[PDB]
């Protein structure tokens, strides 16, 4: 489940099932591809390093859910939320109640740092060679790679991963053509077309 | 209709005190007052005073307005229309014309003319006032005699000489031998010790058949004695019998 | 005492007996109240007769009483020999205490007579131990009580140690005494014989032990 | 400070016995709770099991006839083990100290209370894969540079199974303008990643810009020096 | 000095003679609750009536106090005047004449009867 | 003259000892409605009336009372004829597939089963959630009573709250009220009063500790019928009462469920909030004092050096072990181990007892009579005096060594005999003869 706030607003997250007696909530915040980390223990008691914004809700109510409210958000906060439920009617839960990631918005647009790589000269003797196009900094991640043969697109051989924030608006994607040492000398120049929200980027390469 | 029983006899000396007391059963001790006389063998009988337990209300003689102080306790039920109860008192300032015996009485009527009027009465505390102390009796036996040769009889008892204060009670075989019985009073010698006799007329035939005991107590001294009289004669007019 | 009665009068049995009972206006008799009681000396005494002419309840109608202006009376009809002994008389009324008189010795005549009886105690020999000797001179069953004791030693009238009790009244009826000598164990053992002599209306009676038997 | 390590083999055949362990620095391995917690990928993280010194050690009762714990107090970690593993025992497995809490609700004295845990410490996590294949050592390729005043250099790490892999530059002395790349599984069943930095442009006089790279599963180390 | 009802009752027989309008004037006093209170009311005025009724037919139908012409038999505890009225309690006294109670009953209703009958003689002198 | 006259008096202050049919009194309390009907009852007086019998003396007899055993029928009669118009679940005798509360020794049974409607043909399929101790297995299980008797819901709208009943006698019949302050129910009363009507008793129906009752003078009292019979109940009065708290912490649900035309049973819902089991406190710190201050007392009939133990019961029914009584509607069956674990010589919170609840509550003394207590809502907590003590002594053979006392009483009339110890009835006979010097005319 996603939900989305403005920033600067408060954040509302929902997770578990409804109570049923009183309750002990744990909350937690996972970094995206980073470790989880402890926010909230005992349904509202903070730690040391988190700040009086994030509160949630008594585990003292008997028919609500765990409510996980943020005050003042803020673009480090997107991130993913899980809790644990600690129930005195239900068994010990040794898994995590289905997160729910919190979306920043007033994040219009940003421009993909594209670079395109030609072959190295060590995988050429190899009798291999493979075409890399990095794209990051882009928002959203949301890409579609187009290789071109001087100026016909290339069918097969396209190995593109899938788009990834690292902790920021920065999502990552790379694509990869494979070709034959042969391919290379053969067409004058290649094109790596990534397609962002409505523009396109596209950067060249020659042989020597 | 009841009974009223006061203390044992007590010997005080002049200028203190003495507490005596009059336990009541058989009657509603509220119901009656306490009368209170004394009677001194110089000043004939002299009533002193009343008291109702019901309110708390006393009256004392002029004679006695200043030194006589008499108390109540409480009544303790015993059935609907009977209880039993308690009376006291206290007389300060003895002197030498205060020897003599006091009683307690039961009032007669409760609304009328005559409800303080002393009805039923007790059995009396002797009081002596004096400057010596109390001396232990002196029990000696008596021997018997012939009181009839012709009626087959004797006479036997117990000799009780040098006791003080008075009284000395004289009973046998722990209360078994009453028939027969003469207690004479004690006589006052220039000392100021009595000594009184107890004889009991018995007849001749009765040697190893009874077995003759007189009790003297005196409680003053707080001594018992128990004698036993011999059942075999020295008179020359019963010697005829045996 | 402020009240004044009779100090004795006679009455002979089967018949009656008045008993004055008077003083000054300030105890009798005008508002106030008389009562009578039958105190033998030593015993117990009993409320014969109570407001004026009621008797007390138990008492037998042979008690009657009478209150003038001055005096009050009792009458006892058909005398008993229990009867003889002394009555005293109150005064009171529904709020003061009350004021005895000075004693009246009721002797009741026409009893029969009464020879005593005595039995004289030679010293025993715990006694003689100690050593003392007292001889003990009992005299009962005596009417009228008005005896006098007389003790000799040896024959010899004796004026040192002789005591005597006053005549008491027993339960039968009739009168009591005793009466002790004080002798020296030396004169004990000196004496042929000792006596002790009751003169009772002319006819005295004595009784003698014997030391050396 | 705290500073948790989880350190295994990362690949481990269906139907075997896994064996991982938690480096632990900071703290004595006694005095604390322990606690496992693995996380597929694209699900929910999912508990295994605390341990303590004592005997204090439950299981997860749907892991409950396969997992082992224990403490090395001796040695200062925490270890791990998982007999008979399958595809779906494909995870991320972290290491975390546990504190205890005590929630009352009732009346205390009628045991109307229940005890819950809170993992604060985490540890960096490792990645275990489970499959029936074979590790293939990468082959590391340099890429040259070219291109405004500013120019770009990277490399490549290419043909290799489970990444599971670390790519730093000048051996941690350059920490600015790297951007590495998540690896692509390409349809023969290898992965691979790329791994440029933003230089000026003059970064000629042979600074000798050299990217290191290291795959645990199979010892591999190599280092390419990178030249224009 | 109204005491109450039964305020006397440990007075003597003559105090206790004053207050015989207190006793007598809360003698009367005007589901499951619905057959007790009815059931024991009714039982109240059928008590009232058994002694009015007696009291109707000694002659003393109207009186609180009435005397008769019974000699006091002596053998009913021959008390005197001064230690009944002076010197016991009603519930002391009745506890002795308990014996007598039935006895004396059956002369105050037959002395009535021969009264009124001479009465019948007395008034028929036209 | 002289000759004496028989005088009838009316109006004489006599009485004897009597029993006749005693009625009520409640007050003007503005309301609705309960058990023991206060309503067809007669108002109390608003300014009573109490003469002092000075001078009486009269002997008294708590245990061979009848106020006691005629309050102790009226108020079953009270009860009997309350539930007689409710309804009857007799179609409640039915096959329980019972399973454990949802919580995580379960002292609860979610149970469901068919059931009538309002028509005669189709059933229905509806849960409920009874207690552990109201239902029994069978080889599923069944209503406890099922095999034995009966069963009558009681209505929701009658209240099981006591109110103080005055009983009064009526015309010529009068109560004695014995007002001294130190006095076991037996003998002869020195300072006695009368009064139309007893003070307000409320029918309070417990058993081992005796709640809301009257507190005795000065010392506390003991009373017993024959104390050298440890056949025979001691009832203790306190002169201090000691604080109790109840509680049931279960927010119960009350879900109406409709049985045949116009019957309706009252069933159990799901519970809202934890499960948490009815208890009851009483401070340590009075109950230290009351329990020293009563063996005190009992030294004064077992010898002066002496030692006294204190012990929870042991053989027993079930409401007579536990201190069973009503608390706001649910009746509870408290442990009082915790209580009597004392042992005396010669010379910093509270209590807790582990209380349990009943619906199906047997008829005490009867053979085929219960009554299903209606569920209530809401998290029930009663406050009570605790003011007395029903307690037993065990026999003993080597007796005059240690005497031990355990608590009990599953008979009402204890509960009456508490609060009619200083009451009897005696009938007034106005008619009385006496001898004066009165004749009549000719
Ligand atoms: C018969 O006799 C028996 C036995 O005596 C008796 O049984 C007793 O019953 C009562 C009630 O039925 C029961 O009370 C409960 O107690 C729970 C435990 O409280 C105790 O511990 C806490 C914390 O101690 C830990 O932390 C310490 C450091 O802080 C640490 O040092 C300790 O070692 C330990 O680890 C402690 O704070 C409590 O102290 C309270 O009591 C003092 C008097 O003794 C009092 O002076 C204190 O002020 C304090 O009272 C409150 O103080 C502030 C407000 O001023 C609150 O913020 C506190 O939380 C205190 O409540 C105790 O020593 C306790 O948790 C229970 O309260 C929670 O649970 C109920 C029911 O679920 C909820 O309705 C409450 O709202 C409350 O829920 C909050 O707390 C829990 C736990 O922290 C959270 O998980 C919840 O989410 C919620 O917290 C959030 O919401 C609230 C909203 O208001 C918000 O304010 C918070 O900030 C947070 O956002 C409950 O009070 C008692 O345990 C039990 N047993 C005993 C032995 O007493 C029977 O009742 C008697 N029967 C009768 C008829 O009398
Ligand atoms: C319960 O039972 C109790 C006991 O059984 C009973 O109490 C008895 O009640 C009867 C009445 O029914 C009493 O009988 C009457 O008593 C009257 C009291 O006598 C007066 O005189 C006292 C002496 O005063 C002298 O001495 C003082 C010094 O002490 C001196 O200064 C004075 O000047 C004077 O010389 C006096 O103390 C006493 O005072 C009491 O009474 C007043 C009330 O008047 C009270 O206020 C005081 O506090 C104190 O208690 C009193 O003044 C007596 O007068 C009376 O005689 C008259 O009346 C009868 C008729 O009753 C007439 O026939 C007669 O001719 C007189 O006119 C009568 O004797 C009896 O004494 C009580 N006590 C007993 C028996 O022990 C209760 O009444 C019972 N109650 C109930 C409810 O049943
Ligand atoms: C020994 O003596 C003590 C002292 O009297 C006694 O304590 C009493 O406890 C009982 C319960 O155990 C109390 O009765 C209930 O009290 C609650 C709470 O009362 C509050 O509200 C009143 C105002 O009404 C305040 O004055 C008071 O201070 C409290 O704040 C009430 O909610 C209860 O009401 C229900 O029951 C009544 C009678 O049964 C009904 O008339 C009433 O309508 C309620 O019934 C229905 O209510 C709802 C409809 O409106 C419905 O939803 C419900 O389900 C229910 O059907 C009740 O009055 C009592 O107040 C306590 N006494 C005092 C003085 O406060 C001990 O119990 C006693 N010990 C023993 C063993 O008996
Ligand atoms: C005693 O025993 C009885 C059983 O006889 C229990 O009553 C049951 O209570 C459970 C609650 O846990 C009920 O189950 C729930 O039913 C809800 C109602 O379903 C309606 O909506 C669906 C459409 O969604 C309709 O098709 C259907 O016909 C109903 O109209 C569901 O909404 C619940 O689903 C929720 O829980 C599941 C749990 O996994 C989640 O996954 C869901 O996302 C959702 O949140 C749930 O299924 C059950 O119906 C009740 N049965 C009866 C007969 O009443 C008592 O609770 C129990 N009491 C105690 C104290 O133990
Ligand atoms: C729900 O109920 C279960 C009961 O199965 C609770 O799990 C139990 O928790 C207790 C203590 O939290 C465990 O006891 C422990 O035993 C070890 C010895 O093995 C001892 O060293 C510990 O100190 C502790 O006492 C118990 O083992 C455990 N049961 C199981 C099967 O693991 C659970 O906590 C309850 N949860 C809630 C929310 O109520
Ligand atoms: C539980 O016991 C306590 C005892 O502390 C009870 O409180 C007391 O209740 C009585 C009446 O039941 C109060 O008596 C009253 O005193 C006033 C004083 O003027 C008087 O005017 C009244 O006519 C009445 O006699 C008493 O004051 C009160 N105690 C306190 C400290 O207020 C309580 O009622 C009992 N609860 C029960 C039985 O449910
Ligand atoms: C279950 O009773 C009945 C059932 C059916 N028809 C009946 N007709 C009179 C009944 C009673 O009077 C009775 O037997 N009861 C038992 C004791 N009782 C209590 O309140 C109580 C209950 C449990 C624990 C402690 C006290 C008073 C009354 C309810 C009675
Ligand atoms: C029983 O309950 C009453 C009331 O619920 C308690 O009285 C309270 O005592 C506290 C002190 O701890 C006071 O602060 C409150 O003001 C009191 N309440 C009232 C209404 O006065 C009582 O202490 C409890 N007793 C026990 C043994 O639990
Ligand atoms: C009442 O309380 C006593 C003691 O609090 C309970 O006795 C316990 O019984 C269990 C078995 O059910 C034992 O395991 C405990 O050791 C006992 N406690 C003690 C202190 O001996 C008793 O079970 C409770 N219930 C009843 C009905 O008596
Ligand atoms: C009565 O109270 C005593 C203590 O006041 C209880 O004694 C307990 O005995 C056990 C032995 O089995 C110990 O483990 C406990 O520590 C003792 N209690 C305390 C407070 O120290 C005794 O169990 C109690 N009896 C009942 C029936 O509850
Ligand atoms: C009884 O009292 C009367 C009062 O008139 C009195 O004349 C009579 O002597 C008394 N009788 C007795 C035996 O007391
Ligand atoms: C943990 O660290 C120690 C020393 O730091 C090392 O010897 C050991 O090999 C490490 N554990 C693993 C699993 O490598
Ligand atoms: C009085 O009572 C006695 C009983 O002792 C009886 O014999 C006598 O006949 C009674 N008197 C009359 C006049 O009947
Ligand atoms: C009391 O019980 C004992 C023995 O159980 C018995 O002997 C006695 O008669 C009973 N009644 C008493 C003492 O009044």
């Amino acid at each position: 489940t996603f939900v989305s706030v403005a920033p600067g607003q408060t954040a509302r997250i929902t997770c578990g099932e409804e109570s049923l007696g009183s309750r002990s909530v744990i909350w937690y915040q996972q970094r995206p591809g980073q470790a989880p980390s402890l926010i909230i223990y005992n349904n509202n008691d903070r730690p040391s390093g988190i700040p009086d914004r994030f509160s949630g809700s008594p585990g003292s109510t008997f028919g609500t859910t765990a409510t996980l409210t943020i005050t003042s958000v803020e673009a480090g906060d997107e991130a993913d939320y899980y809790c644990h439920i600690w129930d005195s009617r239900r068994p010990t839960n040794w898994v995590f109640g289905e997160g729910t990631t919190l979306i920043v918005l007033s994040q219009p647009k940003a421009a993909p740092s594209v670079t395109l790589f030609p072959p190295s000269s060590e995988e050429l003797q190899a009798n291999k060679a493979t075409l890399v196009c990095l794209i990051s900094d882009f928002y959203p991640g949301a890409v579609t790679v187009a290789w071109k043969a001087d100026s016909s697109p290339v069918k097969a051989g396209v190995e593109t991963t899938t788009p990834s924030k690292q902790s920021n608006n920065k999502y990552a994607a790379s694509s990869y053509l494979s070709l034959t040492p042969e391919q290379w000398k053969s067409h004058k120049s290649y094109s790596c077309q990534v397609t962002h929200e409505g523009s396109t980027v596209e950067k060249t390469v020659a042989p020597t | 209709q009841g009974q009223l029983v006061q203390s044992g006899a007590e010997l005080k000396k002049p200028g203190a005190s003495v507490k005596i007391s009059c336990k009541t059963s058989g009657y509603r001790f509220n119901f009656y007052h306490i009368n209170w006389i004394r009677q001194t063998a110089g000043r004939g009988p002299e009533w002193m005073g009343w008291i109702s337990p019901y309110s708390g209300d006393k009256n004392l003689a002029p004679a006695f307005q200043d030194r006589v102080i008499m108390t109540t306790d409480t009544e303790v039920p015993v059935t609907s229309f009977t209880s039993t109860g308690a009376a006291y008192m206290e007389i300060r300032n003895l002197k030498f014309d205060d020897t003599g015996t006091y009683f307690c009485a039961k009032g007669l009527l409760r609304d009328g003319s005559s409800t303080w009027l002393p009805y039923l009465w007790g059995q009396g505390t002797l009081l002596t006032v004096s400057s010596a102390s109390t001396k232990g009796p002196s029990v000696f036996p008596l021997a018997p005699s012939s009181k009839s040769t012709s009626g087959g009889t004797a006479a036997l008892g117990c000799l009780v000489k040098d006791y003080f204060p008075e009284p000395v009670t004289v009973s046998w075989n722990s209360g078994a031998l009453t028939s027969g019985v003469h207690t004479f009073p004690a006589v006052l010698q220039s000392s100021g010790l009595y000594s009184l006799s107890s004889v009991v007329t018995v007849p001749s035939s009765s040697l190893g058949t009874q077995t003759y005991i007189c009790n003297v107590n005196h409680k003053p001294s707080n001594t018992k004695v128990d004698k036993r009289v011999e059942p075999k004669s020295c008179d020359k007019g019963l010697e005829v019998l045996f | 005492s402020v009240l004044t009665q009779s100090a004795s009068v006679s009455g002979s049995l089967g018949q009656s007996v008045t008993i004055s009972c008077t003083g000054p206006n300030s105890v009798c008799c005008s508002h106030k109240s008389i009562s009578w009681y039958q105190w033998p000396p030593g015993r117990a005494p009993t409320l014969i007769i109570y407001e004026d002419n009621e008797r007390a309840p138990g008492i037998s109608p042979r008690f009657s009483g009478y209150k003038s202006y001055w005096s009050a009376y009792l009458t006892i009809s058909d005398l008993r020999p229990e009867d003889e002994t002394t009555y005293y008389c109150c005064s009171y009324t529904h709020n003061s205490g009350c004021v005895f008189g000075t004693g009246t010795k009721v002797s009741v005549l026409g009893q029969s007579k009464a020879n005593p009886s005595v039995t004289l105690f030679p010293p025993s020999s715990e006694e003689l131990q100690a050593n003392k000797a007292t001889l003990v001179c009992l005299i009962s069953d005596f009417y009228p009580g008005a005896v006098t004791v007389a003790w000799k030693a040896d024959s010899s009238p004796v004026k040192a140690g002789v005591e005597t009790t006053t005549p008491s009244k027993q339960s039968n009826n009739k009168y009591a005494a005793s009466s002790y000598l004080s002798l020296t164990p030396e004169q004990w053992k000196s004496h042929r014989s000792y006596s002790c002599q009751v003169t009772h209306e002319g006819s005295t009676v004595e009784k003698t032990v014997a030391p050396t038997e | 400070q705290v500073h948790l390590q989880e350190s295994g083999p990362g690949l481990v055949k269906p139907s075997e016995t896994l064996s991982l362990t938690c480096n632990v620095s900071g703290t004595l391995v006694r005095d604390n709770y322990w606690s496992w917690i693995r996380q597929p990928l694209g699900k929910q993280p999912e508990w295994i099991g605390y341990v303590h010194d004592s005997g204090d050690t439950n299981y997860n009762p749907s892991l409950k006839s396969r997992v082992h714990l224990s403490l090395d107090k001796s040695k200062n970690l925490v270890s791990l083990r998982l007999t008979g593993v399958t595809a779906a025992d494909s995870a991320i497995y972290y290491c975390a100290t546990t504190k205890h809490g005590r929630r009352i609700y009732g009346v205390v004295a009628f045991k109307e209370w229940f005890t819950y845990f809170y993992m604060d410490v985490w540890g960096k996590g490792t990645s275990v894969t489970v499959s029936s294949a074979s590790t293939k050592g990468p082959s590391v390729f340099p890429l040259a540079p070219s291109s405004g005043g500013t120019a770009a250099l990277g490399c490549l790490v290419k043909d290799y199974f489970p990444e599971p892999v670390t790519v730093s530059w000048n051996s941690g002395a350059l920490t600015s303008g790297v951007h590495t790349f998540p690896a692509v599984l390409q349809s023969s069943g290898l992965y691979s990643l790329s791994s440029v930095v933003t230089v000026p442009s003059s970064s000629l006089g042979t600074q000798t810009y050299i990217c290191n790279v290291n795959h645990k599963p199979s010892n591999t180390k190599v280092d390419k020096r990178v030249e224009p | 000095v109204f005491l109450g009802f039964l305020g006397a009752a440990g007075s003597t027989m003559g105090a206790a003679s004053m207050t015989l309008t207190v006793q007598a004037r809360n003698l009367l006093s005007g589901t499951v609750w619905g057959i007790k209170q009815l059931q024991a009311r009714v039982l109240a005025v059928e008590r009232y009536l058994r002694d009015q009724q007696l009291l109707g037919i000694w002659g003393c139908s109207g009186k609180l106090i009435c005397c008769t012409n019974v000699p006091w038999n002596s053998s009913w505890s021959n008390r005197n005047l001064s230690e009944i009225w002076d010197n016991m309690t009603w519930l002391q006294w009745d506890k002795e004449i308990s014996n007598y109670t039935q006895i004396i009953y059956g002369l105050l209703e037959e002395s009535q009867n021969q009264q009124e009958k001479n009465e019948q003689d007395l008034l028929a002198l036209d | 003259a002289e000759n004496l006259w028989v005088t009838v008096y009316y109006g004489v202050p006599v009485w004897k000892d009597a029993e006749t049919t005693l009625f009520c009194a409640s007050d003007a309390k503005a309301y609705k409605h309960n058990v023991w009907a206060t309503h067809a009852c007669v108002p109390t007086d608003p300014n009573p009336q109490e003469i002092h019998l000075e001078n009486v003396t009269e002997e008294f007899n708590m245990w061979k009372n009848n106020m006691v055993e005629q309050m102790h029928t009226d108020i079953i009669s009270l009860w009997d004829q309350s539930l007689k118009p409710c309804v009857k679940l007799t179609p409640l005798c039915v096959t329980l597939q019972c399973t454990n509360v949802t919580n995580n020794r379960g002292e609860l049974k979610n149970c469901s089963f068919n059931m009538t409607t309002e028509l005669r043909d189709k059933k229905q399929k509806v849960y409920s959630l009874f207690y552990r101790l109201d239902v029994v297995q069978i080889n599923e299980y069944r209503l406890i009573n099922c095999n034995t008797s009966a069963i009558t819901q009681a209505c929701p709208k009658v209240s099981f709250e006591p109110i103080p009943i005055h009983y009064c006698a009526p015309a010529g019949f009068a109560i004695l009220k014995c007002k001294d302050k130190k006095f076991n129910g037996t003998g002869p009363c020195p300072s006695v009063s009368t009064v139309q009507c007893t003070h307000g008793i409320k029918p309070v129906v417990s058993t081992q500790l005796l709640l809301n009752g009257s507190l005795a003078e000065e010392e506390v009292m003991i009373r017993s019928e024959n104390i050298t019979n440890n056949a025979k109940n001691i009832l203790v009065q306190f002169n201090t009462p000691v604080q109790i708290n109840c509680t049931r912490p279960n927010n119960n649900t009350r879900k109406s469920i409709r049985i045949g035309p116009g019957q309706a049973f009252y069933a159990t819902g799901d519970i809202i909030g934890d499960i948490r089991q009815a208890h009851c406190n009483v401070s340590k710190a009075t109950w230290n004092e009351t329990l020293g201050k009563v063996v005190k007392q009992l030294r004064k009939h077992f010898g002066n050096n002496t030692i006294i133990r204190f012990a929870n019961s042991s053989g027993g029914d079930l409401e007579v072990t536990t201190h069973s009584f009503n608390c706001g509607g649910e009746f509870f069956y408290c442990n009082t181990s915790g209580l009597f674990n004392s042992t005396w010589i010669s010379n910093n919170d509270s209590i807790t007892l582990p209380c349990r609840i009943k619906q199906i509550i047997n008829m005490w003394q009867r053979i085929g009579q219960a009554m299903y207590a209606p569920p209530i809502q809401g998290v029930i907590r009663c406050v009570s005096n605790i003011t007395g003590l029903i307690l037993t002594r065990d026999g003993g053979s080597t007796n005059s060594t240690t005497e031990t006392f355990r608590p009990g009483g599953g008979d009402m009339r204890d509960n009456w005999r508490s609060e009619l110890y200083k009451y009897k009835v005696v009938k007034i006979e106005p008619l009385g003869v006496a001898p004066t010097r009165c004749k009549r005319r000719v």
